[PDB]
This record gives structure tokens, sequence and C-alpha cells, in this order.
RNA sequence: UUGACUCAACACGGGGAAACUCACCAGGUCCAGACAUAGUAAGGAUUGACAGAUUGAGAGCUCUUUCUUGAUUCUAUGGGUGGUGGUGCAUGGCCGUUCUUAGUUGGUGGAGUGAUUUGUCUGCUUAAUUGCGAUAACGAACGAGACCUUAACCUGCUAAAUAGCUGGAUCAGCCAUUUUGGCUGAUCAUUAGCUUCUUAGAGGGACUAUUGGCAUAAAGCCAAUGGAAGUUUGAGGCAAUAACAGGUCUGUGAUGCCCUUAGAUGUUCUGGGCCGCACGCGCGCUACACUGACGGAGCCAACGAGUUAUCCUUGGCCGGAAGGUCUGGGUAAUCUUGUUAAACUCCGUCGUGCUGGGGAUAGAGCAUUGCAAUUAUUGCUCUUCAACGAGGAAUUCCUAGUAAGCGCAAGUCAUCAGCUUGCGUUGAAUACGUCCCUGCCCUUUGUACACACCGCCC
């Protein structure tokens, strides 16, 4: 009836791996229909600029890459434990959002 | 309250600018960005774009 | 208000690029050690670290109020949504960027260059740091322009091992003279280092274990 | 060019010195040992250290060295 | 140009109540964010009273900021009202 | 407006330009000359506005003219002040060449009065100062190597109704069918369990193992089975050292110096423009035909992007697909999108003739983007529909999914690719050689050169 649903994008894979782990121990301590992790596509997105300030040298071209990582959980977690596991997986660089209908 | 001083805009230049640049030559606007090359260039790093290959 | 997770990124990057620009700026002499920026909702903390950590803290938290007050204006920031914590410094002579803050500060002085130059290069080494260089570029005393190195101990010119651990630090100094471009590059300790614990080319064996040869 | 460098020469020697006794001829075993006791950064490195250690031991089958 | 007395007043006291202005380096603005009169005007003020000191101004990205001291605050309400406002520089 | 002078300029200053970018020229406002003082004034220092007028005008800049707030300003000084005004021979940061390769800096010792030299190499070998070896050298460091990204080969190590497979409520189509059905599937959050195929965290795997041969039967070299992998597994990134009197003061509230600042080398609105030609030089494109063109029809990929007010697009309907119509999917491997591409192939014509190959070039209307498209944005319906009939001397790139040809995605964009960066498809001949032409490194040797042969000198 209630399922909840958390987004686990980041781009350090330590980190959102720590979180995605203790989400998922917690999700086994209290049975919740105990669903792991989701891995989704990456999102990597490919720029190309000069190196020369000004025209002057050779034609060298640059390529930046900047990708970033997509997980999705899905819980039958009620409202207190809901809130108290977003409590304790307070991350720096973790960026999570929870959808409920 | 200035009449015949500025023109409003709605499209093409004198639209869109960066924070501290604006030349509107050899500045892209992808993702947003909004930012010229040589900005892009010296800030790359902290954004988040590193040259993995 | 929700936005994309490709614009979403790479503007929390903008704003984040923006606000250490910010901090550069303003602060000049509290010895600038960097900025750790989260954002997040439920009173988001941003750490800002500082050599001069009691002239960091104000009168009656003065400077606190300064600086939140001036970011909450500029970003429409509500009340009571933005909070920064103070720290003093880590590893304050392996720290590049106010380690030569230090430096430019103390050549501003007025001091001998090249003295000045060595007693920064005696403080980082005794920090503990492994290996330093310090670059001068432009002029000092006549028309003429040379650049002078003065490196001591180590240096990496590569790929990941010289960006792991290889901190590089580079400010445009004014003085009565021209513009000069001052750099200052400094080993973070092998164990402070991003995810390696040992350089490739440093590599030891274990003991070589033996027993009685009968073994009866 | 499959010359070696002097980081795989040395630590060629210094484990075929430290565990000549019990070093097997084989290439998975030697390979075992090699990661069992170096604290080799790569696997390619590894691999390298293991192939020059073992033509080693062949040669010196063949004659003392 | 003009600048009225009545719009300088309210600037002044308003910052004397905050101390920090958004003060974005426009022209021909839609007024002001913080309700603080049409542009052309307060920037203008904002340059003769740094013109006179006690109100350095600081440029990062094309936005103008000031931060005031206890001199700031004490002449800037002594012109305002009378001695000893309520509103300080260092609350709490 | 300009700079940039074969490698370091000719699709570059990410340069596809109507106003804005525009730094150029003409018409014409605003002071944004802050600050204070010598100083009237406060029976107006002075700003704005209604009527008619000059000026594109609604310029109250102002003029005949009145009315308000009336104490902040100015007749002037100096000085902050803006400058896309100049100096890259003052420089900072960066970038491009020397160098897509292979050396550089010390110390302690030995030689020389000294400049200096050994260490930094007889020999062999490698892409390598890479290694073995002797070795008045020893001990070091930087660089290379090493390190990181990507590319396939494979693991049931916690996975997934934002993706596929099967069972199953759920029904349609006939040759067979009442045990006789194969198949496409329709819905798939109505429901369940699995990842062979989608994704990523960790990884395994090759080290020329394995024998068969050369090399002083070391360092090293060649061929072959297995395997995915042998070129350092491939292709890239960061890359010591010093050299350029190289570029950028028009990316940079990064700046020293010269000059200007009110009749402003300051801000701003309009028109003309950077694209204006009897030419010389470039980088790319089109055909010079049957291998093509036209016309129908079967259809086979990847990387990438997108609305918080205001972008990517589906569906029914109207049309001259050039537009517009209304509910609408999409804040996103859920919607565009499965970017059913092009090339190719089945069939008919053009029959070999600068013709239906080739669309330089001229004219008439049909729409979106943009105060609005003249000096036609862009495409569209057409007609006129030419040179060219594989291009001399010279010159450029290229060793395997390589050139070549083709198409697609993104950048700049309000609109516009003939450019650039990447992807994928079709897919060859030529060598595994050399210093002969053309250059780079090392050693010996000669020198009257040392801004170093674009030298010195008679
Ligand atoms: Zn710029």
């Amino acid at each position: 009836v209630h399922r909840i649903r958390i987004t686990l994008t980041s781009r350090n894979v330590r980190n959102l791996e720590k979180v995605c782990s203790d989400l998922v121990n917690r999700a086994k301590d209290k049975q919740l229909r105990v669903k792991g992790p989701v891995r989704l596509p990456t999102k990597i997105l490919k720029i190309t600029t000069r190196k020369t300030p000004n025209g002057e040298g050779s034609k060298t071209w640059e390529t930046y890459e900047m990708r970033i990582h997509k997980r999705l959980i899905d819980l039958h977690s009620p409202s207190e434990i809901v809130k108290q596991i977003t409590s304790i997986h307070i991350e720096p660089g973790v960026e999570v959002e929870v959808t409920i209908a | 309250e200035n009449v015949w001083f500025s023109h409003p805009r709605k499209y093409g230049k004198g639209s869109r600018q960066c924070a501290h640049t604006g030349r509107r030559l050899g500045l892209i606007r992808k993702y947003g960005l909004n930012i010229s090359r040589q900005s892009f260039r010296e800030y790359a790093n902290d954004i988040g774009f590193v040259k993995y290959r | 208000f929700t936005i994309s997770k490709k614009r979403k990124f790479v503007a929390d990057g903008v704003f984040y690029a923006e606000l250490n620009e910010f901090f550069t700026r303003e602060l000049s002499e509290e010895g600038y050690s960097g900025c750790e920026v989260r954002v997040t909702p439920s009173r988001s903390e941003i750490i800002i670290r500082a050599t001069h950590t009691q002239d960091v803290l104000g009168e009656k938290g003065r400077r606190i109020r300064e600086l939140t007050a001036l970011v909450q204006k500029r970003f429409k920031f509500a009340e009571n949504t933005v909070e920064l914590y103070a720290e003093k410094v880590q590893n304050r002579g392996l720290c590049a960027v106010a380690q030569c803050e230090s430096l430019r500060y103390k050549l501003l002085a007025g001091l001998a260059v090249r003295r000045a130059a060595y007693g920064v290069l005696r403080y980082v080494m005794e920090a503990g740091a492994k290996g330093c260089e310090v670059v001068i570029s432009g002029k000092l005393r006549a028309a003429r322009a040379k650049s002078m190195k003065f490196a001591d101990g180590f240096m990496i010119h590569s790929g990941q091992p010289a960006v792991d651990f290889i901190d590089s630090a580079t400010r445009h100094v004014l003085l009565r003279q021209g513009v000069l471009g001052v750099k200052v590059k400094i080993m973070l300790p092998e164990p402070k280092t991003r995810q390696k614990k040992s350089l490739p080319d440093i590599v030891v064996v274990l003991d070589p274990k033996e027993e009685e040869p009968i073994t009866k | 060019g499959r010359v070696r460098t002097k980081t795989t020469k040395r630590a060629s020697r210094v484990v075929i010195e430290k565990y000549y006794p019990r070093l097997t001829l084989d290439f998975q075993t030697n390979k075992r040992i090699v990661d069992e006791v170096a604290i080799i950064a790569s696997k390619r490195l590894r691999n390298k250290i293991a192939g020059y250690t073992t033509h080693l031991m062949k040669r010196i089958q063949r004659g003392p060295v | 140009m003009l600048i009225p007395k009545e719009n300088r007043k309210a600037i002044h006291q308003a910052l004397f109540q905050q101390g920090v202005l958004v003060a974005k380096k426009d022209f021909n603005l839609p007024k002001h964010p913080e309700v603080g009169v049409p542009n052309l005007q307060v920037i203008k003020a904002c340059q003769s009273l740094d013109s006179r000191g006690y109100l350095k101004t600081r440029y990062n990205w094309g936005w103008f900021y000031y931060t005031l001291t206890n001199e700031g605050v004490e002449y800037l309400r002594e012109y305002l009202h009378l001695p000893a406002e309520v509103v300080p520089a260092t609350h709490k």
C-alpha cells in the first residue's frame, strides 16, 4: 500500500556505495521484502573545447568528461522507520529524494 | 522609468551572459553553464570535468 | 523547481565554484585553508577552514553573521537555512592553499625574496612534507624578467601519482614592480591521499619466513 | 622490446632470494606466492615480475647464476 | 541625480537594521529586490558614503558587497534618529 | 574596427556575424567628475512636467511659456573615475613549437692552475640514460618506465514491473484442429520468479606461459598450438630539462607604465558593417556519367540532447510538410527514442551524344524563427537550367576495420553548416626496407663562428 522509493544519485562511487550498503543493511535488519540495490546506466556528458586562449597555435582540442551514477531503492518501511533511516543516512555529496505517490 | 534608454529584449544577444563574462564569443550554453571557455578551463576540475581519458 | 540531474550537478558545481571564488576574494589575511561546500535542507551547513581562526570568529559572532547574511541576501536564502562551521587548519604547513598565502604576505612585508623563500621552504619541510617547490615568475629588479625555481626534496611530474597527493597553488601577487606569479608545490603525505596508500614505484616484500629444516 | 625495468629486476631478485626453497616452477603457483608476499600495486606488474622470476628459475635450474 | 531624502532615509535605516544589501552591479533595474528604492539612486548614495568612508565595497562576480562597523552604525543612527537607537550591529 | 606571417597564419581569435557580440563611422541624451574645501544662494543652487516648435520622434537637451519636491547639487580646482585607447621587448596565468622523443639536476670522490672533465659507457639489446656487463667511480633525485581512462573474453559474488524472458486472469486471425497446437501478439504493475541479452560495484585473465630456433647458448630475438590478448594488449591522458625575444594587456574588477577624462579614447538609442570588388593565395564541397540519375518497393547501427516560468515532441484532423489547430508524453535508460538512417538490394526508364551527369546563374509566390529577412535568414512549387567531358609543373595524408567513400549526433544559434569535435556502416592495393632526396639523436674530427654559416671577413 505504501511503497517508498528513494534515489541514490551521486558521482563518488565510494560514498554512494556506502550509502547504498547502509540502507540495504538496515533493510535486512528489519525485513521489508529485502529489496536489494538496482543499478542504472551511467549518464556521461562529453564536452570538447580548445586549450589556447588565443587563435595562434596548432589545432588542439581537449575533451572533458562528466559522468553521474544513479541507483533506485524500493522499501516497504513504515513512516517512522523511513524518517529514521533518512536521519541516519546524512552523508556529504549524496543527493536523495523519496517519492510517495 | 527611462525611455529610449535600454531596449527590452527576449531573444538573441543581450539576453544571456555570465556573472563575470559575456563576451558572447567562445561561450557555451550547454547544460546551462553559460560560462566562457577560458573560465570553464580554469574551473573544470572543481565542477567535475576531469580528464579521465 | 525540480531540475534534471544533468543540469543539477553542473549547476551545483558552478555554484560551488562561485562560492569558492567569493571566499578567496573576501578572505585575504585570515589564512584561507579551503571550503567544504555541501547544501541540503534542514539547516544546510558549510565548512569554512581558515588559518587565522581567531580573526574568523567575531565579537558576538559578527563575522559569522556578516558572511551568512551576505550569502543569504545574494542567493535569496530563507532565514535560518544556511549556516557555516569554522575550522582553523589541517596540515597547516602541508596545505598549499594557505601556505602560499603566508608566503606572498611575507613577500609583501618587504623581506628579501630569496631569504623569505628559504624560510618558507624550511617551514614546509619541518611541517612533514617530503618535497617542495617554489617557482617565481616575472621580474624582480630590472626590466629583464627571469623565472627561478627553488625545488628541494622531491617532485613528481607525471599523471595520477602527480595529481593525487601533489598540491599546486598559483597566485598573482601585486607589488611596486609588475605583477608576479608565485607557485608552490607541496607533497601531501602518502597516507593522506585520495585512495592510494603506496606509490607503485615503492614496493616491499614480506619477511623471509623459515622453519626447522627437518620438521621431525 | 620486452626489456624489463630495474624495479621488476630488483623485485624479482628479492623474492627469489627470500623464498627460494619453497618456490614452485609452475607459473600459476609462483604467481600465487608473488601475490601473497609482495605488495605489488598492479596485476600487470605482478605478472611481469612472476614471468621474470620463473625465467630466472629455469635459468638457475639450467646452470648456476 | 536626485536621490530623494525620504528614499535615502529609508535606505539608511534599512542598512542600520541589517547591514548588508545585495547591491547588484546593474543599471536601470526594476526597482530593487529588497524593497530598496529604484536603481540609479541607492548605488549613487552607496558610492557617496563609500567615498566618505566607513563603508567599503567588495566586488564578486558582478555584485557589490558592503560591511559596516561600530562607527558606521553610530553615524547612521545619529543621522536617522536620536542617540542610542535600539537595533545594534551585534545582535545577541 | 583588427591581430595572427611555411612546421609556430590562410573554417583562427572555439569567428555559422541584421540591432545587441561590435571595439568603426554619422545624428543625438545621461553624467554614473564620488569626496571635501575657497563660494554667492535659502525673495530660489537647481531636477522633472502640460500646451505649440527644431530634432525619426514622447528629446521639456532645449526654445514663448508656467508648476510642484524645493538644500542633494555646481561657476571652478585638484583628484577617484571609465577606456575593446597603446605597450605580450615589463610581466602573471595559459597555450603552441623545440620534443608524436629521451635526456636533466646535485652531492662525495679522481684529472686539470683554470675554463671544465669522469660519473652520463668498450660491447650487446630495447621505443628508452631500458637492461646485462666491464667500469675512478660511488651514492642520489627528476623523467621515461611506472600511473590513470577506454575496448572487447568471462563470474550464477547483494540486484532490478523506470528494460527484456516464461507461466498465468486476457482475446483476434485459418491449412491442420476437438489429445492435432505451429505463429504474431493484443494488456503486462492484473500477478509471480530470472537476468542468456541492459546497467555497474568488485574482479578473474597474458606474463610473449608452452615447447621449436638465434643472440658471447646472460640481458635480449623470431616462428607456432591453445587462448581474447601480444605492437609496452591496442588507442589516449599527465608528462623532467631548458630554448622561442612565439601568441594572448580585444577571455580575465590579472596588472605596471604612456595618454584621455566633460566638446570624455565613459555609458547609451537609430542608420550604414565586419558579407562592400577588373585580382593573387589557402582549407573543404559538386559532377565530369550506366559504378550514374530518376522512379516505386524490403530493410540494417552507435555516440549524444531536451521544459521553472516557457525546451524535445506524440495523436485525430485539416495543407502548397513550408506552416498553424486542440487536448497532450517528458525535471528524464519511464516521452521524443526502438532517433524502422544512409549506403544496399527486386523491378522499369534514361543509352550513350557537354542529354534525364552536373544546378554556376537569373525570375515569380508559400511559411516558421527573429522591433524585422533589401544587401533574396532557411527550406519550399516551378522555369531559365551553363562551365566541367577525370585536370600540366608542383604539393598533402596514409600501414588494417588504414586510407577512401557515406550518413548521423553535438558545439557555436532567436534562424542559418559547406567548419570543428565524435560515432557507425561499406571497405582495398601497397613496406615490414633505407638513410638515396628530407629532417632528428649519439660519437669522432676541423673551425679565423659564439645574436653562433641569414656567422666572421678581403
Ligand atoms: Zn570569456
